[PDB]
RNA sequence: AUAUUGGCGAGAGACCGAUAGCGAACAAGUACAGUGAUGGAAAGAUGAAAAGAACUUUGAAAAGAGAGUGAAAAAGUACGU
RNA sequence: CGUGGAGGUCAGUGACGAAGCCUAGACCGUAAGGUCGGGUCGAACGGCCUCUAGUGCAGAUCUUGGUGGUAGUAGCAAAUAUUCAAAUGAGAACUUUGAAGACUGAAGUGGGGAAAGGUUCCACGUCAACAGCAGUUGGACGUGGGUUAGUCGAUCCUAAGAGAUGGGGAAGCUCCGUUUCAAAGGCCUGAUUUUAUGCAGGCCACCAUCGAAAGGGAAUCCGGUUAAGAUUCCGGAACCUGG
RNA sequence: CUAUCUAGCGAAACCACAGCCAAGGGAACGGGCUUGGCAGAAUCAGCGGGGAAAGAAGACCCUGUUGAGCUUGACUCUAGU
RNA sequence: AAACUUUCAACAACGGAUCUCUUGGUUCUCGCAUCGAUGAAGAACGCAGCGAAAUGCGAUACGUAAUGUGAAUUGCAGAAUUCCGUGAAUCAUCGAAUCUUUGAACGCACAUUGCGCCCCUUGGUAUUCCAGGGGGCAUGCCUGUUUGAGCGUCAUUU
């Protein structure tokens, strides 16, 4: 679980604020798992990442990446569109197939709230449209 | 009426586009129009006025007067003219400063770039 | 507070609203930018219809 | 100019940058002459003055006025 | 005491100018920067302080480099040089 | 939206003789101490300041926009009207004044004046040109420094030169019968266009 | 006034460096002369010769350089272009228009027709 | 401080290169609005802050 | 096709008119305050043109009184009303 | 009734004087107000039909600015104390020189420094402001000058402690840890005299770094000199370190 | 040594408007109102009766569906264990 | 009767309202997609004949090169003839350079203008010591090169 990182379990507010220990993070292990071996190859993609193994302590991913200068992957079709700058660090705004998931992307009913994006469509829900001719 | 979506009928950006202007702008708002003796010698209206240009003025207190033109006093909006001066009462001259606005020029003083211009205006030739 | 007989509203603006109000002052624009858009598809479409 | 008409010393503004050694070389080149030491200090206001002293083979004021000051 | 004698007192430095931003905001026992954050590679700011941000932020120095990259853009980065009529 | 607001000022509350309005803190300087946001102080927020939001546009029924139009332009066509609006045509043949279809094909304003004047506009004409003035206000400085009359309205049913050749003549206006303006014809909100009419744009009408 | 590129565009590696320790010395005395003199404009006139000198004797390196580099592979960072660091990134247009041996195929057999709709 | 910083002592130096009037023939330029050195400082009445 | 209180280039307004309008129309995020995070002003207008008052006289001087400039000094760099 | 701005109209008023302001002058209106004369002023402005609001102040311990009575008033009384003359000056209780009278009394009102200031140091000129009387004086104003090192400090060392690195936590900003569960070096010199050089010997190493201008620590003294520097310059006499 | 008087220098507090009483009535203790006593320029040093004088939207009290510090087998939870 | 107080007026003070102005703000709309290890944004100290600022610049320091334009700049000084010209300019444009000390900031440090290592080169007798000039030494990661480690493990010489 991810511990709710406050002083002494201490969480100034309402009642329904006030867990520490029953708390878990939005994102998956395996997420935490691409993001950080991103950070350490930086001039590398990361392109995606599959389960191992776990014991009590530790789930162990092996994660897949793809390095966008070099000339194999550059003159490759197939996979320069990892060379793309839109693509840089995809794993940390949840573009991996990990990522994807729990950002709840799926098309119908199940995927209302969440899917064009949840903040974004949030967003959209709460805008107030004001045209010139008032309707 | 201006037509163009590129030009602004702004009061605003006018006045700083003018009093902001740089020496090279400054030159071509500095124009004079030429004669009529001088017009018909070259089929053509006005010039950017220069230094060492001869010229008649025909507004204001100074009208009538002729003369060399001194200085073409950009930093300024101004012109003087070798012969145009108010004289103080402690006997020292002081050059007047003139719009070649309300100026009218006499002698050219004719250059191969000079001729070059009145060329490409549309003017006579020689 | 209720008071009077009148209907009863529900009109949703405990919120931060002013935040996100869009006035489509662009109503005209984009309707001029939409069929300038028109115009040169179509111009490189070459003698195809859009 | 006391100390060049007295001591057998040029006074000159010298790049901040510079050193007793790099000051003493340029001196010995630009005029020719012979150097017993170099002082230096940074004047208030921010640049280097560098008193040289010269040889006894040299005069210092014959030396000043050939340069040309006095 | 607590006041006129005790101000007396005051003839140390708890910050001195900051080698990164030049205020004299440099806590000499913490070696860091209550300004700009240096030694940290990134810059202190903060949301919650626009004027803070706005009184640094690009454009309120020299832009030395930056200054001239949108006239460049603007003539496509042109590699070699200007040719010369003639008349 | 943000005026009157970039300052972190507080009250100092009430004990110290002195109004509770917020005011600015720090000091060594002649802000510090001063009434801040707040609609009676110097420097704070206006009362209820001005939204973009505001209602601009204002629609009204399509069928009843025409009925507008219509009315507008019958009055066109009363004397007494359209000179009490200020139209110069105490003299003039008649009215609806109506004008050769050539008129659609002149090119140049010379001529396009010649023509008109020749119809009997020459005096409302020249009341545009009489009538130019610095315009009282402040909105001189806002892009509306001058100030004329509204000269005579030429309509027409295809356009062949007479909408270049006037748009130069102070005072008048080009037309469409096809499309036919309400802020034209009414100006002011005041019925009596003084209209000409090409005798195509005539029988366009109906 | 005082020197113009393009005299000293014409001059040996070797002419120039003289050149510069000339004006140098020309300046040095200058400096003499600023100081009991009350004001020398005629200095700002040799400060500029100098750099002119500097300026053209750089040029004349970087072509020499550049020229020795012609052709090759990996020139010095210093004369690459410069352009912007992602511009320096994107891929070179070679590597954009690679299109994989299976839609090759695909544009040769069906691509856009030209068309118009009547009759 | 006597023994003083590089630092600090050419800050000092700046510091008292700034500390003179407005050159008068400043005033004479043309379009000048600017009459006296208004960013003037002195050792008995504002300090350095370093 | 959608977003866009940021950046670059533009056209506008039944907007404000120097206590208003951005905090800033000005050497303004300045001067100044605070160890620090931060806080943060006031301040536009001689005249078309300096023609910014030669000269005389009183005074240690600043200035005054004359004279003079100017359409005006009931405009004198304390300056439009 | 009155105000900012907007459409329309009087082809409205105006540099032969707009607006504005002043006026126990005039006239209209129950009133909100309107109108006129005279004075001052200098560039724009108004009536009527409409449109539009950031539209009307006495107050809010209202906001910002400006001004009074208070009032030439309270005051300018701690720290023993001043006086005569001359000089200078437009001017002298207050400056300088001389004389007198006194005080601080070496636990100093003497002679140096540390923090802190930052040019206040010295010279020339010099009084509008500032020094709660004065000023010819000044830590003020203007213009200049001035800080000289192998040996005095920093610099090196380690202290409390601060803190990178293999790593381990943490969504993360980063937290922990400092020899720590790490493959963590570099010192001699032979060989080789193709060469000053790769190598053949080989020992030793739980080992970043920052942290003291009072701790630890290589080495300088006396005389002379300036307007202002001096264990720093000069003269003379030494010492340490590396080579 | 002050105060005091002089030359120079020169604040602040406070101020609805003000400043002679007796009685009356009156928001039940008036400088003003009502009826009477009376009533003469301009002022100086003192003074502490009065100005229910002046200094912080009353410290005490109550009200408010206003708080905070603190306590507990009040209500509802929680780090930990 | 003055003086004093109060009222009104004229002239003169004080103060900055009013009116008129506006290279500024504010709101709408349209077009566009370009920061950085090729060292950004930001900081510090410098640079002018005579500058404290603002603006601009970097020891080539209110700028050098180049291109256009075609005679200024201007407070004063000063040039220079270059003014029928590869050419003024505090001009515009801008494709070539310069770009101090720093900053993600990169040899180590940094309340220090503190302290190393390596290559080239120049002086002082010098491979080793000193000084001068030039060029270099951060970290994570990828692909590759080279040199290696482990009875992890294969096959072999015999
Ligand atoms: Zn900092």
């Amino acid at each position: 679980n991810r511990k709710r990182p406050v002083p002494k379990g201490a969480t100034y507010g309402k009642p329904t604020n006030q867990g520490v220990n029953e708390l878990k993070y939005q994102r998956s292990l395996r997420a935490t798992a691409e993001e950080r071996v991103g950070r350490r190859a930086a001039n590398l993609r990361v392109l995606n990442s599959y389960w191992v193994n776990q014991d009590s302590t530790y789930k162990y991913f092996e994660v897949i990446l793809v390095d966008p200068q070099h000339k194999a992957i550059r003159r490759d079709a197939r996979y320069n569109w990892i060379c793309d700058p839109v693509h840089k660090h995809r794993e940390a705004r949840g573009l991996t197939a990990t990522g994807k998931k729990s950002r709840g992307i799926n098309k119908g009913h199940k995927f209302n709230n969440t899917k064009a994006g949840r903040r974004k469509t949030w967003k959209r829900q709460n805008t107030l449209s004001l045209w010139r001719y008032r309707k | 009426a201006k037509q163009s979506l590129d030009v602004s009928s702004d009061r605003r950006k006018a006045r700083k586009a003018y009093f902001t202007a740089p020496s090279s702008q400054r030159r071509v708002l500095l124009s004079a129009p030429l004669s009529k003796e001088l017009r018909a010698q070259y089929g053509i209206k006005a010039l950017p006025i220069r230094r060492d240009d001869e010229v008649l003025v025909v507004r204001g207190s100074k009208k009538g007067q002729e003369g060399k033109i001194s200085s073409v006093y950009r930093l300024k909006f101004a012109v003087q003219v070798d012969k145009v001066t108010k004289e103080k009462v402690n006997g020292a001259s002081v050059p007047i400063n003139l719009h070649p606005s309300k100026l009218v020029i006499t002698k050219l003083h004719l250059d191969k770039d000079r001729k070059a211009l009145i060329q490409r205006k549309g003017g006579k030739l020689e | 507070a209720i008071s009077k007989n009148l209907p009863i509203l529900k009109n949703h603006f405990r919120k931060h609203w002013q935040e996100r109000v869009k006035v489509h002052f662009d109503q005209a624009g984009k309707k001029v930018s939409r069929r300038n858009a028109r115009a040169t598809r179509a111009a490189k479409i070459a003698p195809r219809p859009l | 100019m006391k100390k060049v008409e007295d001591g057998n010393i040029l006074v000159f503004q010298v790049s901040m940058k510079a050193n007793k050694y790099q000051i003493k070389k340029a001196v010995k080149e630009l005029y020719e002459v012979d150097v017993l030491k170099v002082n230096t200090l940074v004047r208030p206001n921010g640049t280097k003055k560098a008193y040289v002293r010269l040889t006894a083979d040299y005069d210092a004021l014959d030396i000043a006025n050939r340069i040309g000051y006095i | 005491g607590k006041g006129t004698p005790s101000f007396g007192k005051r003839h140390n430095k708890s910050h001195t100018l900051c080698n990164r931003c030049g205020r004299r905001s440099f806590h000499v026992q913490k070696k860091t920067c209550s300004s700009c954050g240096y030694p940290a590679a990134k810059t202190r700011s903060y949301n919650w302080g626009a004027k803070a941000k706005r009184r640094h932020t690009t454009g309120t120095g020299r832009m030395r480099y930056l200054k001239h990259v949108s006239r460049r853009f603007k003539n496509g980065f042109q590699t070699g040089s200007a040719s010369k009529a003639s008349a | 939206e943000k005026a009157g607001h970039q300052t972190s000022a507080e009250s100092w509350g009430t004990g110290r003789a002195v109004a509770r309005i917020p005011r600015v803190g720090g000091g060594g300087t002649g802000r510090s101490g001063q009434g801040a946001f707040g609609n009676m102080c110097r420097g704070g927020r206006m009362f209820a300041p001005t939204k973009t939001w505001r209602k601009w546009n204002v629609k009204v029924n399509h069928n009843e926009k025409r009925y507008a139009t219509a009315s507008a332009i019958a009055a066109t066509a009363v004397a007494s009207l359209v000179l009490a609006r200020g139209h110069r045509v105490e003299k003039i043949p008649e009215i609806p004044l109506v004008v050769s279809t050539d008129l659609e094909s002149i090119q140049k304003t010379k001529e396009a004046v010649a023509a008109l004047k020749a119809v009997g506009a020459h005096s409302d004409l020249l009341k545009v040109l009489k009538s130019k003035k610095l315009r009282a206000g402040k909105g001189k400085y806002r892009n509306r420094r001058w100030t004329q009359r509204r000269g005579p309205l030429v309509v027409y049913a295809e356009d062949n030169g007479i909408v270049k050749a006037l748009r130069n003549v102070p005072g008048v206006e080009t037309a469409n019968v096809a499309s036919l303006n309400l802020l034209q014809l009414a100006p002011g909100a005041h019925l009596g266009r003084f209209v000409i009419w090409t005798e195509a744009a005539f029988t366009k009408l109906d | 006034a005082g020197v113009k590129a393009y005299e000293l565009r014409t001059k040996s590696k070797e002419q120039l460096a003289s050149q510069l320790v000339d004006l140098k010395k020309e300046l040095a005395e200058l400096k003499v002369q600023k100081l009991s003199r009350p004001s020398l404009p005629k200095i700002k006139t040799v400060r500029k010769s100098i750099a002119c000198v500097l300026t053209v004797i750089n040029e004349q390196q970087r072509e020499a350089v550049r020229q020795l580099y012609k052709g090759k592979k990996y020139q010095p960072k210093d004369l690459r272009a410069k352009k912007t660091r992602a511009l320096r990134r994107a891929l070179t247009k070679f590597e954009a228009s690679q299109v994989t041996e299976k839609q090759r195929k695909k544009q040769i057999a069906f691509p856009q027709r030209k068309y118009a709709i009547k009759a | 401080a006597a023994q003083k910083s590089f630092r600090i002592k050419q800050k000092m130096a700046k510091a008292k290169k700034q500390n003179r009037p407005l050159p008068q023939w400043i005033r004479l330029r043309t379009n000048n609005t600017i009459r006296y050195n208004a960013k003037r400082r002195n050792w008995r009445r504002t300090k350095m802050n370093i």
